[PDB]
């Protein structure tokens, strides 16, 4: 009906309309925003990338957008804006086709036909670089890092990401070193220079107090047993109508736990990961006080995250009641280490831990969290670009100019396809050229000159050459010091090839009731 | 003074560029649908091409106004392709809109259109054959002489006019040095017989004046005696009083006619023929009495016609009866009264092999409606061979050539680039619309049609194939026998590219307050 017709167009309406002003992409371009929200606010906003993740846009075709943005991050670590900058690119071509009247499902597989050959033309413009190679790993991450918020510390950050990978990497060629493997662990204090690359499992948790075990022979594990005592796990018959009945159980409570924490340290435990479960207590506050007397690293109701890494990295198993002693199913740990640097932060480091050949823990330090997070975000794209090299071997360009390099080509590929899709894919095949101008777009006056000529420049640079979007001027973008692993950009097509095609499917609307 | 934005005007431009371009798109060819004209008189009329309907349609926007101006030239020279330029105009133009709606100069890409014209023109210059010859062209004539008479008045293609129309051309083709004009050949519409009744004349046919058949009907020699003056006693085609003094003097009156029959007969004959067109119409009496006395004369004649036969003979008229001369009489290699129509008197056929600068196809029709629609039909095939006789070159087109010329230009865009790249891209897609836009008028998906030959163009370029304009299962050009003088398509290429340029003309969008006011 008209609803299926309009709602697609209405979906094409919203999502496309968002993706346009979603392109100032990168640059020092366009004026800063407070945001007064839909239900109201004042939200001072910057950097559309995070803004994309921040973006709440609520509309049937708007929700796929925030998704689309977030995926290219987890897909690459880069191109977060880039998947959306080609999203509205797809969102246009559909119209002229549906304006030509072409069937949307016939338009649908055209996206595949666009995605199918598009990645190969990308694979053609891909300059393959070694995924295990220190230099390619350094250099590719360096382009991200030099573009990241710390280009200085990048020099220290890249080999960390290079070594984080090469440890975690499968030897020689690998699709490996996930962001799950890598455990990025902040540490208050230290320095970005003191950001530490640990091959092993460092759990970011804050160790109880200090002066506890830094020594060797840890036993770390998530222990779901609790420390019994009177008025803890143990039965009492005594209701308190009096003050003495209140005190008596306590005198027996703290003493019996004090002898339970021994059994824990008797087990050989320089750490425990306490079950988030309690009865009245589980491990009491005095208990931890008693466990720490025995130099057992304790964090009460430990964060569920470090629970998994120790079970993921070390293979930790449930442990028997401390009155049953233990199963020694605490994971294998030869070091319980609490590091304090800048005199700040409590960081459990389990080294000598059972490790697959993976799970690097990059310890991120700095004089401030903001100091911490700069490199932490920077080393991430150092990790991810390298990880993008690992997952896929190439160096293409960044910035979206090689999209125009696919565009001149994929046009003709349609022209060779000679189908109705040759009109469908081609309508987009050129429409992908839009981004380099729309990056530039949102700032000033006297607009026009650069916009049209950009795609023209590369078009005059033909297939082999074109204008660098970041550095300007016509030179082949693939190797510039504007570069990406091809994994970055190809996923942007994939992600957008589909969620956009998903709109072509929508006929009318429903609301689950 | 109200000045608007060129953009706003470009809207009014593109707003005009549609329906007219649209008008053809389901009207293209016989697979196209008829174009109805209803008048200021409310008169229902089925129309054709652009120029027929375009002039009948009352032009409003500057485009509409400029349309007929440009549009005439294609039917003038070529006879066909008039319907195409209007389609072609908007098609590219309405994207040039979209291109300017990209924020593109009309300035910069229109050159590319002028420039992609030539490279498509040159790509066109590849297409089909560079040659037709006197016997050769006849079958490609027969091809178009099929579709021209296989289009409007009948789809039957009587080979009559099919090979009668070409002969008048072929007769005057060589005459002009491989040229012809359509005064130099002529469609003579006169009914009295159906479409199947036609003729080719080397000269004029006029229905020969007779005030009585029994008073002898005489045609002879090859020659007509061309007279503004009498061959039998004159009269200015009006009322005249004939009186006599006594009862007997009525008899002496005819003697004066009888003597001035022969007196003029003997005067006008010695200078050639006996047959004298007399612009003067006379009363019944002397006319038949001369028809009686001897040697019929033609009376009640158009001043143009005594002039027409003269300039057809290339000699003069005898203005004065006191005067006379052979050049001022007829140069005619035949003059014969021939039975004209089934309904009326014998026509006097002056077919001039003495001197004829004009050789005229004559047509009867069962209606004016059909004899005019055939009269409407012919000029096209008449004009295409006019192209041929000058340049015998034809191009298989209508789904062979568009997507062909568009494909190279599609490729030229990527070779050329910048302002020409989206010129030559958009330049191309407009061409590919026409064969597409035929499946628009036809029963087929216009997309997949264009797609179809698009595959075939990837297969083979400038094919003897093409779409089906006749909507045949085979999609051909050769065996569709669809084709155009490569003059025409190129000429047709020029016009829309010309006009989509003319909308760009210089600057001024200001008016006194009066632009369309």
């Amino acid at each position: 009906r008209d609803k299926p017709a309009q709602i697609r167009f209405s979906n094409i309406s919203a999502a496309k309309a968002v993706a346009d002003a979603i392109r100032t992409s990168l640059g020092p371009k366009g004026m800063d925003k407070m945001i007064q929200d839909g239900k109201g606010d004042v939200t001072i906003t910057n950097d559309g990338a995070t803004i994309l993740k921040q973006m709440q846009v609520l509309h049937p075709a708007a929700r796929m957008l925030v998704e689309l943005s977030k995926a290219q991050d987890i897909e690459a670590g880069d191109g977060t804006t880039s998947v959306v900058i080609i999203a509205g690119s797809l969102l246009d071509s559909c119209t002229k086709l549906l304006q030509k009247g072409i069937h949307p499902t016939i338009i649908s597989e055209s996206f595949q036909k666009a995605l199918e050959k598009g990645i190969e033309i990308l694979t053609d413009m891909s300059r393959p670089v070694e995924l295990s190679d220190r230099e390619t790993l350094l250099n590719s991450a360096t382009t991200s890092l030099n573009s990241k918020v710390v280009s200085q510390y990048s020099s220290l950050l890249s080999p960390m990401s290079v070594n984080a990978v090469m440890k975690v990497i499968d030897p020689a060629t690998a699709t490996s070193v996930d962001l799950r493997d890598i455990k990025i662990v902040k540490k208050l204090g230290g320095t970005i220079d003191d950001c530490e690359l640990v091959e092993g499992l460092v759990l970011t948790q804050k160790v109880s107090n200090s002066g506890i075990t830094r020594v060797e022979k840890a036993k770390i594990g998530l222990i779901q047993f609790c420390l019994s005592a009177p008025k803890t796990d143990m039965d009492n018959q005594i209701v308190v109508s009096d003050y003495a009945q209140m005190d008596r159980v306590l005198r027996e409570e703290r003493a019996y736990i004090l002898n339970l924490v021994k059994q824990i340290k008797k087990t050989g435990c320089n750490v425990l990961l306490i079950q988030k479960s309690i009865l009245r207590d589980a491990l009491s506050d005095l208990a931890l006080h008693f466990l720490n007397k025995m130099k057992i690293m304790v964090i009460k109701d430990i964060e569920r995250e470090d629970i998994e890494f120790i079970c993921k990295t070390i293979g930790t198993k449930p442990v028997a009641h401390i009155d049953q002693f233990t199963a020694d199913m605490l994971g294998s740990a030869e070091l319980a280490e609490e590091v304090n640097l800048n005199g700040s932060g409590k960081l459990l480091k389990i080294t000598g831990c059972a490790s697959p050949g993976k799970t690097v823990t990059i310890v991120v330090r700095g004089s401030n969290k903001l100091v911490i997070e700069e490199a932490e975000r920077s080393i991430h794209d150092a990790l991810c670009v390298i990880r993008c090299l690992v997952k896929k071997r190439a160096l293409i360009a960044g910035g979206g100019a090689p999209e125009i390099e696919l565009a001149l080509r994929l046009t003709e590929y349609s022209r060779t396809l000679s189908g109705m899709e040759s009109y469908c894919v081609r309508a987009f095949a050129d429409a992908m050229e839009v981004i380099p101008s729309t990056l530039a777009e949102n700032a000033g006056l006297n607009p026009i000159s650069t916009v049209t000529e950009l795609r023209n420049r590369h078009a005059q640079g033909e297939k082999t050459a074109g204008i660098n979007v970041r550095k300007g001027g016509i030179s082949n973008i693939l190797e510039e010091l504007v570069v990406q692993p091809l994994l970055v950009s190809v996923s942007a097509l994939t992600l957008a090839t589909e969620t956009v095609r998903s709109i072509l499917k929508i006929d009318d609307v429903v609301n689950t009731r | 003074k109200s000045r608007l934005m060129g953009l706003e005007a470009l809207k009014s431009h593109i707003m005009a560029a549609k329906a007219v371009a649209n008008t053809m798109r389901t009207s293209l060819g016989p697979n196209g649908l008829d174009k109805m004209m209803v008048d200021k008189d409310g008169d229902v009329t089925v129309t054709n091409d652009g120029a027929t309907i375009l002039s009948m349609m009352d032009v409003d926007h500057q485009i509409a106004k400029l349309m007929v101006e440009l549009s005439k030239s294609q039917d003038d020279e070529i006879g066909d392709g008039t319907t195409g330029v209007v389609v072609l105009a908007g098609a590219l133009l309405e994207e040039a809109e979209q291109l300017l709606d990209r924020g593109i100069h009309p300035i910069r890409i229109a050159d590319g259109y002028e420039q992609a014209a030539r490279v498509a023109i040159e790509h066109l210059d590849k297409i089909s054959d560079s040659v037709l010859v006197d016997i050769k062209d006849t079958e490609p004539l027969i091809q178009t002489a099929k579709t021209t008479l296989g289009s409007k008045v009948v789809n039957s293609c009587h080979r009559q006019m099919a090979e009668i129309a070409v002969n008048a051309v072929l007769t005057v083709a060589d005459m002009e040095r491989r040229d012809v004009d359509f005064e130099l050949i002529k469609v003579e519409g006169k009914v009295g017989g159906r479409l199947e009744d036609t003729k080719l004349i080397k000269g004029v046919i006029v229905d020969k004046d007779f005030s009585h058949p029994q008073m002898p009907k005489k045609v002879e020699d090859a020659k007509i005696a061309i007279l503004t003056c009498p061959f039998e006693p004159p009269k200015p085609k009006t009322k005249h009083k004939l009186d006599v003094t006594s009862v007997e003097d009525y008899k002496a009156l005819q003697k004066y006619e009888k003597e001035k029959f022969e007196e003029m007969i003997q005067q006008i004959k010695e200078t050639g023929a006996n047959l004298a067109i007399c612009q003067w119409g006379f009363d019944d009496e002397a006319n038949h009495l001369l028809l009686q006395n001897n040697l019929p004369a033609v009376r009640w004649v158009g001043g143009p016609e005594i002039e027409l036969i003269a300039i057809a003979t290339g000699g003069r008229i005898v203005p004065r009866f006191s005067e006379l001369t052979a050049e001022k009489l007829g140069f005619a290699g035949l003059v014969q009264e021939i039975s004209f129509g089934t309904t009326k008197d014998k026509m006097l056929v002056i077919e001039q092999c003495k001197n004829s600068r004009a050789v005229t196809i004559f047509i009867r029709g069962g209606n004016k409606m059909i004899i005019e629609e055939a009269k409407r039909s012919l000029h096209d095939a008449l004009c295409v061979i006019r192209n041929l006789i000058r340049d015998n070159r034809v191009v298989y087109g209508g789904g062979a050539a568009e997507i062909s010329c568009a494909l190279a230009v599609s490729q030229e865009a990527d070779k050329c680039p910048t302002l020409e790249q989206y010129a030559m891209r958009a330049f191309a897609d407009a061409l590919e619309v026409i064969p597409m836009a035929l499946s628009e008028n036809s029963g087929m998906n216009p997309i997949q049609t264009m797609t179809e030959v698009r595959a075939r163009q990837v297969k083979e370029m400038n094919p003897a194939l093409g779409i089906d304009c006749l909507h045949k299962g085979t999609n051909d050009m050769k065996q569709q026998h669809v084709i155009e003088t490569l003059i025409g398509k190129k000429q047709q290429i020029s016009l829309a590219t010309q006009m989509v340029r003319m909308i760009l003309k210089i600057d001024d969008i200001r008016k006194p307050g009066e632009s369309e006011e």
